[PDB]
């Protein structure tokens, strides 16, 4: 639904990285590999967490109530 | 101080990259395990949901709260709730935090670990403060709110260890390596043509002599030098993760001595 | 408050067995959360 | 909510007087989820599925195109991966957690 | 049907930390059941026992991953009590970790953050 707090495999805090990663993509106009390295996500376990996250919360929020 | 030698190569507020030497593999390992598994830490262990009107389930959120790392610098001063003589939780063994958020904009409202508010009495122990590490002082994104949506909640942070639940682990990963050159022949390299070519040399090949080909296999040599790097999740300063790593292990072994002692008496 | 939220129009409401099941005039009604207050283990 | 004037084993304790539990209430086992009576009184209520539990999520009250007051109770549970749960890659081999 | 997860580290009731049984098939051997412990103490304490020369046997095992307990078997040369070897292996360990903590703390203060 939203950014998981920690990387499943090692527990790095990752839930604080999502807004910046969006920003790195759109306004610094960077690619995803470089984006994630700039966020210090070296271990590919951590990379997977943000790279494959799907932010469905953004759709749920469009419901009326 | 003859015994286990420590060096150090990087050190920062999040990682300490060190070389252990003059130790048997077991000990390097038990310390590795402990740091992952047994260092006491503070973390939300109970949520009371007053109103949730978000698009998430209460337990979905509750799950996330427990994963927010809390300041755990002074945790030995906090009691294990299960040992505390109080009825359930109190200031001697728990920290109580509040979350109130309302979305009062057409724009979409974010809820972060910075919005948690200590409401219990901290007795001036440095403990409980949610850990913040990003440039804008937000910490973790807990939730997101549409206009008119609401979230009111009370959590109790309690002392625990990784063994009980991974939200208590102070440590992220622990890089561990010895014998980068395979002198000891502890591994056996799979190959198509040449193992030398197909296998990349690790960082640590720089810090050790490559074996000279005109040489008998060294059959007495042992794993005694270890290339470690400990990464702290923030809830304790790294230097501590290692330090307290060593400590908890001491307390553990000593505790076995007190049991032998106790079966004379 | 009382008993039922409303599917749309969000109106807090309560009736029994007067009236019949309506609002808006929408005929879908939701029970409000208990005041009972639920505890979660955050595990 | 009926009270013995042939009911079911699990308690009726959790229902409000209109006959329905309410979102937030934690149910389990055999608890009466829906309280229904037939005229003193023969009991026709809906127990919760024996092997389950969770929290009540939404309760909806409404009517069919003619007459019937009817009712739908959604119940939420979280399910943590656990010995014996099934998992598969996208290549047609499942396995369970040993 | 899962047990509480605190049972990996929390003793009892009815349970004590150590059971010592006097083996059977070998002179001077002992079998210690450690409760609420795993490979962290097991491999450690054993490895150290094995640097004792008056120790002719040291070995541990976790019989099943579900329960947290290990069995540890020490046999020693005559006139040397295995319970004392365990003692010595422990003390020997308590030190080496002290030594290490201190050394680490030393190297830490040298650092520029
Ligand atoms: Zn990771
Ligand atoms: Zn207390
Ligand atoms: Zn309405």
């Amino acid at each position: 639904m939203i950014v998981p707090v920690r990387c499943f495999s090692c527990g790095k805090v990752v839930g604080d990285k999502w807004e910046s990663y969006l920003n790195l993509l759109q306004e610094d106009e960077l690619d995803e590999g470089t984006a994630l390295s700039r966020l210090g996500l070296k271990r590919y376990c951590c990379r997977r967490m943000i790279l494959t996250h799907v932010d469905l919360i953004e759709k749920f929020l469009r419901y009326n109530p | 101080e003859e015994g286990p030698q420590v060096k150090i190569r990087e050190a920062s507020k999040d990682n300490v990259d060190f070389i252990l030497s003059n130790v048997d593999l077991a000990m390097a390992n038990s310390l590795r395990r402990v740091m992952i598994a047994e260092i006491p830490t503070l973390a939300i262990d109970s949520v009371e949901v007053e109103t949730n009107t978000t698009v998430l389930a209460d337990e979905f959120i509750a799950h996330r709260l427990g994963l927010i790392p809390l300041q755990s610098m002074d945790i030995e001063q906090l009691e294990y709730s299960r040992d505390c003589f109080c009825e359930d939780h109190c200031d001697k063994c728990s920290v109580v935090l509040t979350l109130q958020a309302f979305g009062e904009s057409e724009s979409t409202t974010n809820v972060y670990s910075k919005d948690l508010v200590i409401v219990s009495n901290l007795m001036g122990r440095n403990i409980g403060h949610p850990i913040i590490q990003d440039k804008e002082g937000n910490g973790v994104l807990i939730c997101k709110l549409r206009k008119g949506q609401e979230l009111k909640l009370t959590c109790v942070a309690k002392k625990g260890i990784a063994k009980e639940h991974a939200k208590w682990g102070p440590a992220a990963a622990i890089e561990f390596e010895y014998d980068p050159w395979n002198k000891l022949k502890h591994t056996d390299y799979w190959y198509e043509q040449d193992s030398a070519k197909e296998w990349p040399q690790s960082k640590n090949c720089e810090y050790e002599d490559p074996p000279n080909e005109g040489d008998p296999f060294d059959y007495k040599a042992q794993a005694d030098t270890f290339y470690m790097n400990v990464e702290s999740v923030g809830s304790i300063p790294v230097d501590q993760v290692v330090v307290r790593g060593i400590d908890t292990l001491q307390k553990k072994v000593a505790s076995i001595l007190l049991a032998l002692t106790q079966m004379d008496q | 408050t009382l008993k039922y939220i409303c599917a749309e129009c969000s109106s807090k409401l309560s009736l029994s067995r007067t009236d019949a099941v309506r609002c808006c005039g929408h005929r879908i009604l939701l029970k409000a959360r208990t005041k009972r207050l639920v505890q979660f283990e955050a595990r | 909510k009926p009270q013995r004037t042939r009911m079911k084993h699990g308690t009726y304790d959790k229902l409000d007087d209109d006959g329905l539990i309410a979102p937030g209430v934690r149910v389990s086992g055999e608890d009466v989820i829906i309280g229904k009576t037939t005229p003193s009184k023969r009991d026709a209520s809906t127990p919760l599925r024996s092997t389950e539990n969770g929290i009540v999520d939404q309760v909806l009250v409404t009517t069919n195109q003619d007459g019937l007051k009817f009712v739908k109770v959604r119940v939420r549970t979280t399910k943590i991966p656990q010995i014996g749960d099934k998992f598969a890659s996208r290549h047609g081999q499942k396995g369970t957690i040993g | 049907n899962a047990p509480d997860r605190f049972e990996l580290f929390l003793l009892g009731e009815g349970e004590s930390k150590l059971k010592i049984d006097p083996d059977t098939k070998a002179p001077n051997a002992v079998v210690i059941t450690f409760e609420k412990e795993d490979h962290t103490l097991g491999n450690l304490i054993r490895a150290e026992l094995l640097n004792d020369r008056k120790v002719l046997f040291a070995a541990y095992k976790v019989e099943h991953p579900f329960f947290a307990r290990f069995k540890l078997r020490i046999q020693t040369t005559e006139g040397y009590d295995p319970k004392d070897a365990l003692k010595n292996a422990c003390n020997s360990i308590i030190n080496k970790l002290g030594a290490l903590k201190t050394n680490f703390e030393t190297e830490w203060n040298l650092q520029t953050l």
